[PDB]
C-alpha cells in the first residue's frame, strides 16, 4: 500500500511563509518523481513544482519560481514543501503525489533516459492553508428594498446585505423568528480582504409592504455585535 | 498552455457522457501522456485513466478514454449515482498542466432553470462612499452556474465576487455574486446587468441609477 | 647472417592504415563505449591494442569474444548505420551511472536498453529487411539483473526471453538472475551477441524482456585487415611487415623477433 501522508492544516497571515511535510511509504522513496499542486477553493488544480527525491533536482513554475522551494528528506522519506511571501490569493489545498513513471532500480543500476509524465497515481490527503490578514470586525447592515413597482396578487422579495464581518458564523433572523416562510439566506463569500459577506431575502406579499413592518436581526457572536435593521419600500 | 474541458455535463442512471479535453499541439495531439482523475468533494483526486485510455487495476470497466485530434475524451457508461464528481484532465505542454474540471451530474429531478434577483446599492451604502450590486441565483439544478457582470452593455470583470453552488433545502442549488463599484461608477453608467448562464441559456438582470 | 633479429621498436604507420587502440579495445569501441566514440565509423589495416585497455562502461561479457573480435577486425570498420527498430510500448534510452559520458548517465551509444512502460512490457517482434549488396552486422544483449526484485523493475516480468532469428539461424537466450562481483559497483551483467544478415535475409527479433537492443547494424567488408596486441609506439615511417615488438624489415627470408607478424614478413624461427 503506497501512502503520502502530509501535515496538519495551517493558518497563516499575509508575509508570512508555510512549510507542507509529506511522509510516504510503501514505495522506494527516491525512485519516482514527487509532485505538488495547489486548488484553490472552487477552483481547479494547478500544478507548482516536482522534485527528484534521488539527487535533489527541482522543476518549479514560472509562477511560483523564487518563492516556492522543494525539499526531501531520504532518511524519513519525507519531502517538504516552503511557500514564502504568502498571499490571500494563495489560500488553497496543498497537495504532493506521487509520480506514475519510475526512474531508477538501484542495485542494477538503472536510470532512465529521460522523465516522462503519465500521471500521479497517488495523492495525500492534502494540507489545507487559509492566509488571512483579517481580525474580528462585526457587520455593516444595509437594506436591500423591495421592488416599488407590484403586481396585483404577486410577491416582493427584500432583504439585508451583511458585509464585512469576521470570522464566520452570523445568524440572520427576521421579526425576531415570527417571519420562516419564503426566508433564504445565501452561503457566505470571502472577500480578497479576509472579510465575509452574505444577503439574507424573505418573500413576501406585495399588498403587505405597506402595512406589515419587517425587521432583519443580524447577530455576530465572535464580535458580539447585534443589529436589528428595518427594511422598507423605497422613497419613490 | 492551457487544457479546456466543459464546465458541466449531466446524465441520467444508465445512460453514457463524455467529457471532452482540448489543447493545442505538442500535447493531445502529439503525445497521449493524457491522464484522467475524479475527485469527491474534500477528497484526494483519483487515477482512472493513464495512457489516453488504459485504466489502473480497480476501476470500473465502464470508464473508458479515447483521443480523436487535439482533444482527448473520457466516456463513463452505465452511469449510476456514485458517479458524481469533477472530473479534470491532465498532460504535458511545456510543464504539467491541468483542465479546467467537469462537474459531473447525474441527473434525479428536473432540470430547473434559475431565478435570479438583482438588488441595486441601497441610498445607506452610498452615502458610505460603497457601492454593491447583489445577484442573488437560486433553484437551479444541475449545480453549475457561470456568471457575467456588465457596465451598460461593456463587460466588467473586476470587482466581482462568487459562490461557489450550495445545496438548498430542496435538493436543488443556490449562489450568490456580487460586484463592488464606487458610487461614481455607479452613477456614471446608464445602466448595470448580471447575466447567469445555466445549462446554455442564459438569464439577464439590469439595474439603473436612474430607475425606482 | 640471413635471419632478422633485430626491429626498431616501432610500428611504422604507412603503408597499411593503422589505428590505435588507446585506452580501448576493438569491442569497447564497436558497443561504443563513450571513452571510445572517438573510433565511431573509422577504418583499419591493422588496429593496435594496448594493455593498457580498459573498460569503462556497463560490466558486460561476450560469449565466444573471441571469435567477434576476429570477425570485426578482418572486417576493418566501424561503419555504422542506424535504423528505425520500432519498439512500440516500451521504454528506451536505458542509462546508467557505471557508464557516464559528458557528465551524464548514460549507456553504449550502439545499444538500446529497453524496459518496460509503467510496468508493461508486451512482447516486442520487429523485423528488419537487409535490402543491401553488403552483409549487415547486428550487435545486441542480455541483461542479467541481480534478483527477482529487479527483474520485474526492469522488465514487468518473472523472467524474459530472447530470440534474434534469421532464415538461416536461431539465437535463443535465457536470462540468468544471480547476484556477480561489483564491477564499477554493479552486480548486473550484460551478455553481448552478433548476428549476420545477408542481403535478401532479413532480421527477426523476438523478446519478452531482458533485451539489449540494437540501434542499427554495422556493414561487414572482406580484405587483409586484421588486430594486433602491441604497446610499441607508432612512428612516422614506412615498412611491410609489423611485430608486436615494431616494425621490421624484410631482406631476409627468416626472423626471430615475434612469430605474429602482419604483411610480406619473413618466416620465423626460434633462435633467441
Ligand atoms: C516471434 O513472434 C512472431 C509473431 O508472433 C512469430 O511469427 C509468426 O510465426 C508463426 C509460426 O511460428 C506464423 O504462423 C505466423 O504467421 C508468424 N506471424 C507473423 C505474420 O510474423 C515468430 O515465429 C516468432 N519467432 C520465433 C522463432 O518464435
Ligand atoms: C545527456 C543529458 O541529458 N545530459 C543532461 C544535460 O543536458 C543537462 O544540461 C544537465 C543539467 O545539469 O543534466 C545532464
Ligand atoms: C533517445 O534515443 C534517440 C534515438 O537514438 C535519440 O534521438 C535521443 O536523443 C535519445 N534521448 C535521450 C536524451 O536519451
Ligand atoms: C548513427 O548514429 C550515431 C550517433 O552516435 C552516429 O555515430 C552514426 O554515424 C550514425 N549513422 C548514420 C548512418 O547516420
Amino acid at each position: 500500500e503506497v501512502q503520502l501522508v502530509q501535515s496538519g492544516a495551517e493558518v497563516k497571515k499575509p508575509g508570512a511563509s508555510v512549510k507542507v511535510s509529506c511522509k510516504t511509504s510503501g514505495y522506494t522513496f527516491t525512485a519516482y518523481y514527487l509532485h505538488w499542486v495547489r486548488q484553490a477553493p472552487g477552483q481547479g488544480f494547478e500544478w507548482m513544482a516536482w522534485i527528484n527525491p534521488n539527487t535533489g533536482d527541482t522543476n518549479y513554475a514560472q509562477k511560483f519560481q523564487g518563492r516556492v522551494t522543494l525539499s526531501r528528506d531520504t532518511s524519513i522519506t519525507t519531502a517538504y514543501m516552503e511557500l514564502t511571501r504568502l498571499r490571500s490569493d494563495d489560500t488553497a489545498v496543498y497537495y504532493c503525489a506521487k509520480d506514475l513513471t519510475l526512474m531508477y532500480v538501484f542495485d542494477s543500476g538503472w536510470a532512465r533516459g529521460a522523465h516522462d509524465y503519465y500521471g500521479m497515481d497517488v495523492w495525500g490527503q492534502g494540507t489545507t492553508v487559509a492566509v488571512s490578514g483579517a481580525s474580528t470586525k462585526g457587520p455593516s447592515v444595509f437594506p436591500l428594498a423591495p421592488s416599488s413597482k407590484s403586481t396585483s396578487g404577486g410577491t416582493a422579495a427584500l432583504g439585508c446585505l451583511v458585509k464585512d464581518y469576521f470570522p464566520e458564523p452570523v445568524t440572520v433572523s427576521w421579526n425576531s423568528g415570527a417571519l420562516t416562510s419564503g426566508v433564504h439566506t445565501f452561503p457566505a463569500v470571502l472577500q480578497s480582504s479576509g472579510l465575509y459577506s452574505l444577503s439574507s431575502v424573505v418573500t413576501v406579499p406585495s399588498s403587505s409592504l405597506g402595512t406589515q413592518t419587517y425587521i432583519c436581526n443580524v447577530n455576530h457572536k465572535p464580535s458580539n455585535t447585534k443589529v436589528d435593521k428595518r427594511v422598507e419600500p423605497k422613497s419613490c | 498552455s492551457a487544457l479546456t474541458q466543459p464546465a458541466s455535463v449531466s446524465g441520467s442512471p444508465g445512460q453514457s457522457v463524455t467529457i471532452s479535453c482540448t489543447g493545442t499541439n505538442s500535447d493531445v495531439g502529439t503525445f497521449d501522456l493524457v491522464s484522467w482523475y475524479q475527485q469527491y468533494p474534500g477528497k484526494a483526486p483519483k487515477l482512472i485513466i493513464y495512457e489516453g485510455s488504459r485504466r489502473p487495476s480497480g476501476v470500473s470497466d465502464r470508464f473508458s478514454g479515447s483521443k480523436s485530434g487535439n482533444t482527448a475524451s473520457l466516456t463513463i457508461s452505465g452511469l449510476q449515482a456514485e458517479d458524481e464528481a469533477d472530473y479534470y484532465c491532465s498532460s504535458y505542454a511545456g510543464s504539467v498542466v491541468f483542465g479546467g474540471g467537469t462537474k459531473l451530474t447525474v441527473l434525479g429531478q428536473p432540470k430547473g432553470a434559475p431565478s435570479v434577483t438583482l438588488f441595486p446599492p441601497s441610498s445607506e451604502e452610498l452615502q458610505a462612499n460603497k457601492a454593491t450590486l447583489v445577484c442573488l441565483i437560486s433553484d437551479f439544478y444541475p449545480g453549475a452556474v457561470t456568471v457575467a457582470w456588465k457596465a451598460d452593455s461593456s463587460p466588467v470583470k473586476a470587482g466581482v465576487e462568487t459562490t461557489t453552488p450550495s445545496k438548498q433545502s430542496n435538493n436543488k442549488y443556490a449562489a450568490s455574486s456580487y460586484l463592488s463599484l464606487t458610487p461614481e461608477q455607479w452613477k456614471s453608467h446608464r445602466s448595470y446587468s448580471c447575466q447567469v448562464t445555466h445549462e446554455g441559456s442564459t438569464v439577464e438582470k439590469t439595474v439603473a441609477p436612474t430607475e425606482c | 647472417e640471413l635471419v632478422q633479429n633485430s626491429s626498431i621498436g616501432e610500428i611504422c604507420d604507412s603503408p597499411h592504415q593503422i589505428l590505435d587502440g588507446e585506452n580501448c579495445t576493438l569491442i569497447d569501441a564497436l558497443l561504443g563505449d563513450p571513452q571510445c566514440d572517438g573510433f565511431q565509423n573509422k577504418k583499419w589495416d591493422l588496429f593496435v591494442e594496448r594493455s593498457k585497455a580498459y573498460s569503462n562502461c556497463y560490466p558486460y561479457d561476450v560469449p565466444d569474444y573471441a571469435s567477434l573480435r576476429s570477425l570485426v577486425a578482418s572486417s576493418g570498420t566501424l561503419e555504422f548505420n542506424n535504423e528505425s527498430f520500432n519498439w512500440n510500448g516500451v521504454t528506451q534510452n536505458g542509462t546508467s551511472s557505471a557508464c557516464i559520458r559528458r557528465s551524464n548517465n548514460s549507456f553504449f551509444s550502439r545499444l538500446n536498453w529497453l524496459t518496460h512502460l509503467n510496468f508493461k512490457y508486451p512482447a516486442l517482434n520487429v523485423t528488419m529487411p537487409n535490402n543491401e549488396q553488403f552483409d549487415k552486422l547486428y550487435i545486441w544483449g542480455v541483461h542479467h539483473p541481480v534478483t527477482d526484485k529487479d527483474q520485474i523493475f526492469l522488465y514487468a516480468q518473472p523472467s524474459g526471453r530472447i530470440t534474434v532469428s534469421t532464415k538461416r539461424s536461431q539465437q535463443a537466450v535465457i536470462p540468468n538472475i544471480g547476484f556477480r562481483p561489483r564491477i564499477r559497483n554493479i552486480p548486473s551483467r550484460i551478455s553481448i551477441y552478433w548476428t549476420i544478415v545477408k542481403p535478401g535475409d532479413i532480421l527477426l527479433i523476438n523478446s519478452t524482456g531482458n533485451l539489449i537492443a540494437p540501434r542499427g547494424y554495422f556493414k561487414i567488408r572482406s580484405g587483409k585487415s586484421s588486430i594486433m596486441r602491441s604497446d610499441a609506439p607508432i612512428g612516422k615511417c614506412k615498412s611491410e611487415c609489423i611485430t608486436p615488438n615494431g616494425s621490421i624489415p624484410n631482406d631476409k627470408p627468416f626472423q626471430n623477433v615475434n612469430r605474429i607478424t602482419y604483411g610480406a614478413c619473413p618466416r620465423y624461427v626460434k633462435q633467441s
